């Protein structure tokens, strides 16, 4: 349909100017990844040591990285072997190709959730609203099989099955894992996968604040205080 | 003895440019402006430089080498966001310091106005090419679109696209050549303001009243030289907090995805300082009409010398003519509103009344209001 | 009638220079004629000028304005610059009336 | 404004400078016709059929 | 005559440690001066951070 | 589900506001117009729209208290 | 007994060299206290959320 | 080019040193009413060219929305 | 190096580095130019060419 | 293109497809030696005729 709905404004805990985010939150929607939205989309910008000094340690990172494999060589005699997983591999790919992407998925691609709150309007409130906002069609829109009705998708009919719904996935942390705690957890953990500089920058920016904050009133001082010669400078004009 | 600032023959250019030459007293902040774009100039070179040293022009190496500089390089995501949100605060002051010279009729130095409109070119240029850089989406069908619409020139303009493009549509040829391109124009863009800065100080500077200043001068050290240390502090404060605090408001989300020629994108637009220009564009029903009023846009802005018909140099004391500019200046504010919406109801009308008035402010209403505050005044 | 130079006064209060204590003469932007005209001044009506532009700078600097009783009313308003230029524009038409035949 | 250049002496010098304006004119043409290569000219001059 | 010029009163403008005309200076301008070259000085703590 | 989802109580929640509602009978008098075989091409888009435009802004003003 | 900007000019202020050793020192004590001052900021406001509030449950 | 830019005849002029007088002599208590005076100068110019525009701006945007409905 | 030897970021910053580096050649060229403008050039005999001069 | 994996290809794609590629890199090749060449005569003639003095 031409018209279209847009995501409403959620509180999130990073909404702040100075506000971080909550790195339980990025482990939690890391796991989410992990055992819901790997199977279909693939991650080729992020590593498995982006994830130490920010959610696990480098043990479990480590642990992390060797419970999966990945294609490496070729060897010596010319073969490419399977090996463990380390620190610096990034995050396996479901697909090798697109073209096979498309054929597991009924011709849609799956895309790169790498910058995907950064790709569309809205950011983590459209990931939020497009997991949480799958309703039933109304009447007078036929929906053929394979696509299903999410009004947050433009054109209303998106090939992506509903992924996740109550105890979807077992929590580490003994959180419950409802439907929209999940989708929470997965909106913060790819906000943190598009901008991975998002707590230095703002730490940055407080002290940018702070600085010119300082800095402002003590050079317009000097300036006023070098420009008060002309400023208070009085003229006379007496011809005979 | 002797002065060494005077006599040594390197030290007695920048004593005549910057410590000792006269400048008028009341001169505004608005003056403050162009120097912060010099400033900004070197700053974009700065960045670009380190911007350079990890990017490779590549379309299979290009999105991923901007991914590597935002993520793994370290603090390449702070030079990156500076970078870009320093090219559109460079445009910011460009805006400002192009509408003074209008303002104030800073425009009868004309080899000065004119070497000016020649960096707007080249700056313009650069911004273009630089743009299309990263690989996006929207890089890849900007580009399209401006070549497309240089190639709506009769008989010489599909060899013009074909020629610039290196190939039968854009890809890794035109990407590298964009590169060096866009590498290469600012160091034009700075001997070029050598030049400008030249011209300014064997004609003067000029003041907001528009009168002669040389009754009351004063050295740019150490009044301007401190005045400007401000400016570039507050233009400091403005690109920080824009990259600090909000990278992407001004930015482009579908810039953030790999650049696709099978997927067009539901609504392509240039950036912010090309709007107006687009919009423009788009209410000519004629490409090279079209084409023709945006060069003859920026040509009537460099024609502006050629319309002077009063005999007061500044706008300070012509309220008609300055009820003229500030139309003048939020209908460039709609023409950029408009350049960012689709064509549907009602921006079609919109634009087109906003182009017409834009064309009949710059080019009839202005000398018409000066005659008549000349008359009003009984100057002739 | 009386109306129209009631609202030519109008518009000289709203052009502003008057409240910086400039004259209409003084804002001539200078070309040659202009240039002309000055040079041809007698010292007192041009060290008047010069003080008054000084002045109008001098106020323009301090963004600040004449007190309302020492603006430049428009009676006493005199148009010293009107002759001389009147002649140098008489005298550059007649060169130019030479040149083009 | 360039009724100043309204005159005979004005005409004169034009009238003068005609021949001198359409050589320079013919020798632009014929710089941009051989630096360009131009199919619609030496398909036309008799001895530079041979690359086309 | 060159005697009848008179330089306006800055009182307006002077500091609190210079407005009295009946007092000597020079037991105040290492104040004044101490404070304008902190004021410098901060700045230039701050622009070298 | 022993594990009730919070969404799901906010959102029954936001179904007793008064704008959510007015568009819960617009919604019916659309669909019951276009389910009587009237045989068009109009459908229930906007209506649909504007009553989930209603209840995710009340939703997303209270939603994030509840949760973790 | 001079008021303190007095004797700071006059035992600081007034040579060029010690007006810049001065500066070097104080620029020095200040990147530190200011950096303890805003690392002290930016962790009250964000009380649970960073790393280093949570490197203990799983450090181990 | 000091020396030779222009020819001024009796005119003197009075100036303090920076250190005697004060950086911000009675700074709100006659900035304010200078930044209103210039304000009322100013503002019957620069205004309601932007506040047209903001009028066009919401009409179009109004215009924009209601063109995408279903009826009729 | 950018690293432990010559590698990737190695080659992209020398790319970069040779890009910039005649441009300042150029405009060291300027200077070179100008200080000897100030003084004028010098003869094969040493002696002092104001004599003639073209 | 700077990058290691395709930098040796990019030479031969320029030797070998652009048209008169192998005219601009050897012709920058044997440049930066004329270069020097005239750099030499250019600082061995400074030294001959004593014109370090400036
Ligand atoms: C109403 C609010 C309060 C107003 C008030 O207190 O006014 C006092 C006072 C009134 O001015 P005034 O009565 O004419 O007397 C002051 C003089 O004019 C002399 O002061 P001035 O107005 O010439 O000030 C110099 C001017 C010099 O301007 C610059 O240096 C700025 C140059 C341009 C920067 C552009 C950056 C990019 C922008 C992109 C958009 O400074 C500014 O424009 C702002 C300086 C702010 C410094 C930091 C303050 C914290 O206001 C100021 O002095 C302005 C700054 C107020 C803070
Ligand atoms: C803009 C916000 C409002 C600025 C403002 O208040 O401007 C008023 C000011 C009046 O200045 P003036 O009349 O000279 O002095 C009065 C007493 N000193 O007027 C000014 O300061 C005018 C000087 C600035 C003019 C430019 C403002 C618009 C910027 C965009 C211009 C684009 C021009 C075209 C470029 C593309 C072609
Ligand atoms: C009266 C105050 C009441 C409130 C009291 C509080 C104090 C407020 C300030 C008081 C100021 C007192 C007077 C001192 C200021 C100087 C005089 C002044 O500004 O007067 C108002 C001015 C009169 O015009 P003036 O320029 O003086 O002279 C014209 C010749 N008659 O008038 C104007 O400039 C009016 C300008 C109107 C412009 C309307 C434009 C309409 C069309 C806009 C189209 C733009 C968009 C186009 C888009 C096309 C495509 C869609
Ligand atoms: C080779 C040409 C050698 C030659 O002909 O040398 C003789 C010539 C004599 O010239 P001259 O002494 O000035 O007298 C002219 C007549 N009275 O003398 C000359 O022509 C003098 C030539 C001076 C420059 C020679 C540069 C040779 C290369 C030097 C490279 C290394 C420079 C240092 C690097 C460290
Ligand atoms: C296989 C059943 C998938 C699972 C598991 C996940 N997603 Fe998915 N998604 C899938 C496909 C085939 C597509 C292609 C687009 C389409 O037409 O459906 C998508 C798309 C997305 C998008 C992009 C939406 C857009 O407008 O571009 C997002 C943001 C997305 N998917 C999110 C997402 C998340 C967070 C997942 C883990 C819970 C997830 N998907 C799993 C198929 C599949
Ligand atoms: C010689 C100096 C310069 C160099 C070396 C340079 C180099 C680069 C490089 C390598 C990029 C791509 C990096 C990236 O964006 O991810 C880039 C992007 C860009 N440059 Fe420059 N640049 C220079 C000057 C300028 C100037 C003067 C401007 C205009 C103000 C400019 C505007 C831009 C813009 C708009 C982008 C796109 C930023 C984006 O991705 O959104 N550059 N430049
Ligand atoms: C590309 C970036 C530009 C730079 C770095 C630049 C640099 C400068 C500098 C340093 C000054 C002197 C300081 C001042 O008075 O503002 C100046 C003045 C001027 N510039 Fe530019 N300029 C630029 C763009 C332009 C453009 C596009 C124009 C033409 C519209 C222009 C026309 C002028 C004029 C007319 C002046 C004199 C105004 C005056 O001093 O009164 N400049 N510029
Ligand atoms: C980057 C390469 C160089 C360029 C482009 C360059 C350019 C020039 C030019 C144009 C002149 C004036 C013309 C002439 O006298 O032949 C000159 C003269 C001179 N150069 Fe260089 N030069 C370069 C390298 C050097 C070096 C390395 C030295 C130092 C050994 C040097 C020292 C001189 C001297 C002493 C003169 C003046 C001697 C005379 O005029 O009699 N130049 N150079």
């Amino acid at each position: 349909s031409d018209l279209e709905l847009h995501p409403p404004s959620y509180p999130w805990s990073h909404r702040g100017l100075l506000s971080s985010l909550d790195h339980t939150s990025i482990r939690r929607g890391f796991q989410v990844y992990k055992q819901v939205c790997s199977s279909c989309h693939s991650m080729d910008y992020v590593a498995y040591r982006h994830l130490v000094g920010v959610c696990y340690t480098e043990e479990e990172a480590k642990a992390l990285a060797e419970e999966v494999e990945v294609q490496d060589g070729p060897n010596d005699d010319g073969e490419m072997f399977m090996r463990p997983g380390k620190l610096s591999d990034y995050f396996p790919k479901p697909y090798p190709n697109p073209e096979a992407a498309r054929a597991a998925n009924n011709g849609a691609l799956p895309p790169d959730l790498s910058y995907i709150v950064r790709a569309r309007h809205g950011g983590e409130d459209y990931v939020f609203s497009l997991l949480t906002g799958y309703c039933e069609p109304p009447t007078g829109v036929s929906l053929r099989e394979g696509l299903y009705f999410n009004p947050y998708f433009p054109g209303q009919a998106i090939g992506m099955a509903p992924p996740i719904y109550t105890e979807v996935l077992e929590y580490d942390d003994g959180t419950p894992a409802t439907m929209s705690q999940v989708a929470k957890d997965v909106a913060t953990f790819l906000r943190w996968a598009s901008e991975p500089e998002h707590d230095h920058r703002k730490r940055m920016g407080l002290k940018m604040l702070l600085m010119m904050g300082l800095l402002l009133p003590l050079t317009y001082a000097m300036k006023r205080h070098k420009w008060s010669v002309l400023k208070s400078r009085k003229l006379a004009y007496r011809p005979p | 003895m002797t002065n060494m600032r005077k006599t040594h023959p390197l030290f007695k250019i920048i004593n005549h440019s910057f410590i000792d030459l006269p400048a008028p007293s009341n001169i505004s902040s608005w003056w403050n402006f162009g120097s912060l774009l010099g400033v900004c100039l070197m700053v974009q070179i700065i960045t670009g430089l380190f911007l350079a040293m990890h990017y490779t022009s590549d379309t299979m190496t290009a999105f991923s080498s901007v991914t590597h500089i935002c993520r793994d390089v370290n603090y390449g995501w702070l030079i990156r966001y500076m970078h870009a949100n320093g090219a559109s605060m460079f445009f910011i002051c460009l805006f400002l310091h192009v509408g003074r010279g209008l303002y104030y009729g800073s425009y009868t130095f004309m080899e000065t106005w004119n070497i000016g409109v020649l960096l707007l070119f080249a700056v313009m240029a650069t911004a273009f090419m630089g743009y299309v850089l990263p690989w996006g989406q929207m890089s890849f069908w900007g580009a399209t679109v401006i070549t497309n619409l240089l190639s709506a020139i009769p008989y010489i303009g599909t060899t013009l696209v074909e020629w610039i493009w290196g190939g039968f549509s854009v890809d890794k040829a035109t990407l590298t050549r964009f590169f060096a391109f866009h590498f290469i124009l600012p160091f034009i863009i700075a001997a070029l303001a050598i030049v400008h800065l030249l011209f300014l100080h064997e004609t003067g500077s000029n003041n907001p009243t528009g009168l002669n200043s040389d009754a009351d001068k004063i050295p740019f050290h150490p009044y301007y030289t401190i005045k400007d240390i401000l400016g570039i502090l507050i233009m400091f404060l403005i690109l920080m907090t824009l990259v600090l605090f909000f990278p992407d408001m001004l930015g482009d989300p579908d810039n953030y995805m790999p650049a696709n020629p099978l997927n067009t994108p539901p609504h392509i637009k240039p950036e912010w300082y090309f709007l107006f220009a687009y919009a423009i564009l788009r209410s000519i029903p004629n490409k090279l009409g079209g084409v023709l009023a945006l060069i003859l846009s920026i040509l009537i802005l460099a024609l502006m010398p050629f319309l002077h018909t009063s005999k007061q140099r500044s706008l300070m004391f012509r309220p008609i003519t300055q009820i003229l500019y500030w139309i003048l200046v939020a209908n460039l504010l709609i023409l950029t509103w408009i350049g960012g919406q689709p064509v549907e109801h009602p921006f079609i009308i919109i634009g087109q009344l906003a182009s017409i008035s834009y064309f009949s402010i710059i080019l009839i209403l202005m000398p018409i209001s000066g005659i008549i505050e000349d008359k009003m005044l009984k100057l002739y | 009638s009386k109306w129209l130079d009631g609202f030519r006064k109008w518009y000289y209060n709203a052009a502003g220079f008057n409240k910086l204590g400039l004259m209409r003469d003084d804002t001539l932007h200078e070309t040659e004629d202009v240039k002309e005209a000055i040079r041809r001044l007698p010292e007192d009506l041009y060290n008047d000028r010069m003080f008054r532009i000084k002045r109008a700078l001098d106020l323009t600097m301090r963004h600040q304005i004449l007190p309302k009783d020492q603006w430049t009313k428009y009676e006493e308003d005199k148009f010293y610059l009107e002759p001389y230029l009147k002649e140098v524009i008489r005298e550059r038409k007649e060169r130019e009336e030479w040149a083009k035949k | 404004m360039l009724s100043r250049f309204l005159g005979p002496r004005y005409r004169e010098l034009a009238r003068n400078w005609i021949p001198t304006a359409g050589m320079w004119g013919t020798v632009g043409a014929v710089g941009l016709v051989w630096a360009t290569d131009w199919r619609l000219i030496l398909d036309w001059v008799p001895y530079i059929n041979g690359k086309f | 005559s060159h005697t009848d010029v008179k330089v306006p009163d800055f009182s307006d403008y002077r500091r609190a440690e210079v407005l009295d005309s009946t007092k000597s200076s020079k037991e105040s301008s290492e104040a004044r001066k101490g404070f304008s070259y902190l004021v410098t000085a901060t700045t230039t703590v701050g622009v070298a951070y | 589900e022993e594990l009730v989802d919070p969404l799901t109580t906010v959102r029954e929640h936001c179904e007793q506001l008064e704008k959510c509602v007015k568009a819960r009978e617009r919604l019916e008098l659309c669909d019951n117009r276009v389910s009587s075989r009237s045989q068009t091409e109009e459908d229930c888009t906007e209506e649909l729209f504007d009553f989930l435009h209603a209840r995710d802004h009340c939703v997303a003003h209270k939603l994030f208290k509840n949760l973790k | 007994s001079p008021t303190i900007p007095s004797r700071l000019y006059s035992l600081l202020f007034r040579r060029t060299s010690t007006f810049a050793l001065t500066i070097a020192v104080g620029a020095l004590f200040f990147e530190r206290a200011f950096d303890q001052g805003a690392d002290a900021i930016y962790e009250h406001i964000n009380e649970g959320k960073l790393w280093k509030h949570i490197k203990h449950k799983y450090e181990n | 080019e000091f020396g030779n830019l222009a020819r001024i005849r009796h005119v003197i002029s009075y100036s303090l040193s920076p250190f005697e007088q004060r950086a911000f002599p009675s700074y709100f208590s006659k900035g304010i009413p200078n930044v209103l005076r210039r304000t009322r100068e100013r503002i019957l110019r620069v205004a309601p060219p932007f506040v047209v525009v903001y009028l066009i701006y919401t009409w179009g945007n109004q215009e924009f929305e209601q063109s995408k409905r279903k009826n009729p």
